[PDB]
RNA sequence: UUGAAUAUAAAGAAUUAUUAUUAUAAAUAUUAUUUUAAAAAUAUAAAAAUAUUGUUAAUAAAAUUAUCAAGUUUCAAAAG
């Protein structure tokens, strides 16, 4: 946000229910996984995990795409732990193998992540209203 | 609303429902003696706080 | 205060209906047919707090500034009215 | 039973994998086969082993669009009519 | 407390003590980094990381490439339990050539167990709402069935539902 | 509460929810649901599937009384008999599914 | 009886110059509450907006069901773990609603046929 | 909406009248005072499909239009469902926020032009073929005497040869003359009915039909 | 079920109580237990001008807040 500093919120970290009227924040209709590549369902579901990370555009017209099940590392094919992945070359990497480490395989859930679905685990961060310099507010 | 008188009534119901039976008039009929007896008494555990207990 | 797969709308919410006020399901006009909203944020509240003024919680910074492009700069439509009719 | 072989999961999985190169090479693609790039050491290309009675939450994905399921080997029942139809992959070649 | 090596997969959430410390969730996301980020961390998980030892010894060199992973068929036969002088890999297998099959421990089955119930789960959701999007789909539809027919009624009855006054009053477009 | 007189009865059974009447089934029948299954997703999970459940006792159904014959807890509530065969569908995982030799 | 509170019956002024509450009578609540308030016989005649009558069956619908009358047969096993005296174990609770109370009202909707 | 109350005298804007309300004149002494002319809580417009239906239909005629002058077309049409330069401007806000139209200032000059977004424009085309593929059943000549408006086949083809642009001049105020004594001898008259949906937002049904006079 | 066998609703604080038993899995069911016409204390505090520690053994680590809930500084004593 633009919100200059100490004026964000403190003890969740976050301000809930990020308001985005400057630009609508929809899913896009040219949309697909960028894992697997196939066409993701419009809107009416909450089967694909939509990262939008902050303004991203490149990975799509908003943020990359992936039904909850392409949410794996592509090179070793397990989950990626903490969520955190490694954009290789249009595949998401496991950050590890994508790092050159070699641990392959993890305790809890081997083939599917613990991520939210649709966003709503990466709504902590990014974007929040006053994205930019918007003094329109108090001008005339 | 008291029980107590819900509990007579349900008598003056029924004693003059036997009254008349036995000849005893329907309107002229008084109650001489309405008098309460002292009667069966269960006992149910109660658990007060901090480990005591009294029997209501 | 409310959008859309798509749109926005706005609307103050009372007591009642605090159940619906997540997400909503309503006719989306930049579509013909109904269609579920969300709650992108608030815009103040439906009655008075006790010895408060009228806007005791106020719309917000992000409201107003959805405000301030639906009536805002309509400088390309004074012509056709103002606020007369 | 006569000739029906009493197939494993293991087995209806093995035989996915088969004809999914088949169709591969019947829409005329390469049939990248993936049990031709196993060996001793497990798969030659240095890459995780993927272990037979795959998850369902790990289904091998072609972005190819090929389909390959339960309803498609279990007719491949009995002895003879794989070895007819996945003849060009299961014999091995002495020339 | 139903020791840790009775559940099938060790428990998520792991509480620990610290009289002076009250917080339910362990810090992950400091449990990730460090690992990430520092090779040694973790075991070798003994093949990938042997097979040098093996390398240098018949070859004279460092190995200088990218081991495999999935340990290769015939190794770590005596041992049973592997799952630490491994990865949490597999016991790799016979030293076969037979196609890999996930040798069915107690535990693979149990995530077999988890991916049909994951499964279970968001299909208990997922069409929730698609009669949840005819509850309200048709509530909606049939609603205005009503407005229409209390639409037609309210002409011929002429009841303007719009106060006690004629339509005088709305006309000046004011309050009144 | 337009009784005048409150009590297990007259308490108002729904001031709210005025969109009765689901078929389900018949709407099961548009999604292609396993009308089964569907109907199933309306009621508290412990009374169809496998699941850790608390029952009343009453629900239990009493034996056979002097003044009334044993009422089992199916007969007097049919549409809470567990389903096995939606449970075992559904949720347990089958010999068949990693059955490796 | 459940406590000494007065209960008075608030009701709005003039009906017979109403629409929807002509000439109902009130003497007695309806009997399954799902069913509609007995009428004065003197004005027997009287039908009313639909609106208010298509919605109501709409909203009144839900009770015809079997669904609620398994909640109506689970609610009074609450009412008993929760013991309130005088309450029909749920296994003579008959349903409100049944299928001869059917045959009267959709032959009842004789306006619609 | 009133003679004298909000707006001046004479400006009984000829467009669409309301149903049921009556018309009554204001004493020329009329003035509200400092406070009550902004208190004034109007009624609100329906801005919904057959005035969205019906305003795209116009600025898909006059693609580019200059804002200014655009309220002296949907007056032209037969079908103005639209009370006044009020309503118009509302329904332009709704339109606007549709996506259909885009205002951009002509930068040649210092007034803005309707323009119709490339986004929906292809949904209008459409839309206004539906209209005029039921509009001309109604018209008493079509279906008559077709062979009477067969003489404007051939000539408008070969209009669009040499004035094709001065052709339409004339016929623009040959209509706008024409829909006039059409709307001295019936108007579509609106009336609506408030309603309030399942989340409590009181909005108004509409509907339009044409009262006939002479 | 196509496995032989085997068995699937309910705890603990004395209770139908403070009480999500967190092994898991996600994410819009319009799932359904809380009497009532008053002022004292008291639990408690919405609201609200001045004053800022004069209260006290001693103010300042002391609930939540869309008015978005955070005192700054110096010295002396004091290890992990
Ligand atoms: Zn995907
Ligand atoms: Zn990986
Ligand atoms: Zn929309």
């Amino acid at each position: 946000t633009a919100v200059p500093h100490e004026e964000a919120r403190s003890r969740p970290h976050f301000p809930a229910y990020t308001e985005d009227v400057d630009q609508p924040m929809v899913v896009p209709d040219g949309v697909c996984c960028f894992n697997c590549d196939k066409p993701i369902d419009g809107d009416d579901i909450n089967s694909y995990v939509w990262v939008p990370s902050g303004n991203a555009r490149v990975p799509t017209t908003q943020g990359y795409f992936f039904h909850v099940k392409c949410f794996k590392c592509w090179n070793c094919k397990y989950r990626i732990i903490h969520n955190q992945f490694y954009s290789k070359d249009s595949r998401a990497w496991c950050l590890s193998c994508a790092l050159g480490r070699d641990i392959r395989v993890p305790t809890r859930r081997w083939h599917t992540s613990y991520v939210n679905t649709h966003r709503t685990g990466s709504r902590l961060t990014g974007q929040f209203f006053p994205r930019h310099r918007h003094q329109m507010e108090f001008l005339f | 609303p008291r029980k107590g008188h819900m509990a007579v009534f349900r008598a003056l119901e029924v004693a003059q429902q036997g009254a008349e039976g036995k000849g005893l008039d329907k309107e002229h009929l008084r109650i001489a003696y309405i008098t309460c007896m002292p009667g069966p008494t269960d006992k149910q555990v109660d658990i007060r706080s901090r480990g005591y207990y009294a029997w209501k | 205060n409310a959008c859309h797969v798509p749109g926005d709308q706005i609307f103050l919410v009372s007591n009642s209906f605090t159940r619906r006020l997540l997400t909503r399901t309503d006719h989306c006009p930049k579509c013909d047919r109904l269609s579920t909203f969300r709650f992108m944020s608030v815009s103040g509240m439906v009655g008075r707090m006790p010895y408060k003024p009228v806007d005791t919680p106020g719309p917000s910074y992000a409201t107003l500034y959805w405000r301030k492009q639906r009536s805002g700069k309509i400088a390309s439509q004074p012509l056709n009215e103002v606020c007369n009719k | 039973q006569v000739g029906t072989l009493v197939m494993s999961q293991a087995m209806r999985h093995a035989l996915m994998d088969l004809e999914r190169a088949v169709r591969r090479k019947e829409l005329g693609l390469e049939p990248n086969y993936l049990w031709d790039r196993w060996g001793p050491i497990g798969f030659i290309d240095g890459a995780r082993a993927d272990y037979l009675p795959r998850f369902e939450h790990n289904p091998y994905v072609d972005p190819d669009g090929v389909d390959v399921t339960e309803i498609d080997v279990l007719p491949f029942n009995t002895h003879e009519q794989i070895r007819e139809r996945y003849r060009d992959f299961i014999e091995p070649d002495t020339a | 407390r139903k020791a840790l090596q009775s559940y099938p997969v060790p428990p998520r959430a792991r509480n620990y003590e610290r009289r002076w410390s009250s917080s339910r969730t362990n810090p992950y996301n400091r449990m990730f980094w460090r690992t990430v980020l520092n090779e040694d961390f973790a075991r070798p998980s003994f093949w990938v990381s042997d097979f040098r030892h093996k390398y240098l010894a018949k070859h004279g060199m460092d190995y200088q490439g990218r081991v495999p992973a999935s340990p290769a068929p015939g190794m770590y036969q005596g041992f049973s339990d592997v799952h630490k002088i491994l990865a949490n890999h597999p016991k790799p297998q016979r030293e076969s050539r037979h196609l890999p099959v996930m040798p069915m421990t107690p535990r693979v089955v149990f995530e077999h167990a988890q991916e049909k119930r994951i499964d279970y789960a968001k299909k208990m959701h997922r069409d929730r709402r698609l009669v949840e999007q005819l509850r309200t789909h048709e509530f909606w539809g049939w609603y205005m069935k009503l407005q229409r027919v209390r639409g037609r009624w309210c002409k011929e009855h002429g009841v303007s539902s719009r106060g006690v006054y004629g339509p005088a009053v709305d006309a000046a477009e004011l309050w009144g | 509460y337009n009784s005048f007189e409150r009590g297990w009865k007259d308490k108002t059974v729904h001031p709210l929810d005025r969109r009765g009447r689901f078929n389900l089934d018949e709407a099961a029948a548009e999604l292609q649901l396993d009308e089964a299954y569907v109907a199933s997703l309306y009621k508290p999970l412990h009374y169809t599937y496998s699941m850790k459940g608390q029952r009343y006792p009453a629900e239990q159904g009493r034996t056979s009384r002097p003044g009334s014959l044993a009422a089992s807890r199916d007969r007097m509530f049919p549409l809470y008999r567990r389903n096995y065969k939606l449970n075992r569908e559904l949720r347990v995982l089958d010999h068949r599914r990693i059955s490796t030799d | 009886r459940s406590d000494n509170v007065a209960m008075y019956f608030v009701e709005y002024k003039n009906r017979d110059m109403s629409d929807n509450h002509k000439g109902e009578d009130y003497t007695a609540g309806p009997e399954r509450f799902f069913l509609p308030p007995r009428i004065i016989e003197t004005e027997k005649g009287i039908q009313r907006p639909p609106h208010m009558q298509m919605a109501f069956d709409r909203w009144a619908s839900k009770f015809k069901t079997e669904e609620f009358h398994h909640w109506w047969r689970l609610r009074h096993a609450k009412l008993r773990y929760w013991g309130v005296r005088n309450v029909p174990h749920p296994s003579d609770v008959d349903p409100l609603w049944t299928e001869k109370e059917e045959e009267e009202w959709h032959n009842e909707m004789l306006a619609n046929t | 909406f009133q003679a004298g109350v909000h707006t001046p005298h004479g400006s009984r804007y000829n467009a669409a009248r309301m149903k049921n309300w009556p018309v009554q004149e204001v004493p020329q002494n009329f003035n509200f005072t400092n406070e009550q002319r902004f208190k004034a809580k109007a009624v609100p417009r329906d801005t919904g499909k057959i005035p969205r239906d019906f305003l795209l239909s116009v600025l898909y005629r006059n693609q580019p239009c200059e804002v200014a002058s655009l309220w002296e077309h949907c007056l032209h049409d037969p079908q103005i469902v639209l009370d006044s330069k009020r309503h118009l401007r509302e329904v332009l806000q709704q339109a606007r926020a549709e996506g259909f139209v885009s205002f951009e200032k002509d930068a040649v000059t210092d007034r803005w032009v309707c323009h119709l977004t490339r986004e929906r424009f292809e949904e209008v085309r459409a839309l206004v073929g539906a209209r005029a593929e039921a509009q001309d059943l109604y018209s008493g000549l079509r279906g008559a005497s077709a062979t009477e408006t067969s003489a404007y086949s051939e000539s408008f083809r070969e209009m669009n040869e040499d004035t094709k642009r001065e052709h339409f001049r004339l016929l623009s105020e040959q209509v706008a003359d024409t829909t006039t004594h059409l709307r001295k001898f019936q108007r579509m008259e609106m009336d609506y009915l408030p309603y309030t949906d399942l989340n409590g937002k009181v909005n108004f049904m509409w509907w339009y039909e044409m009262s006939d006079t002479r």
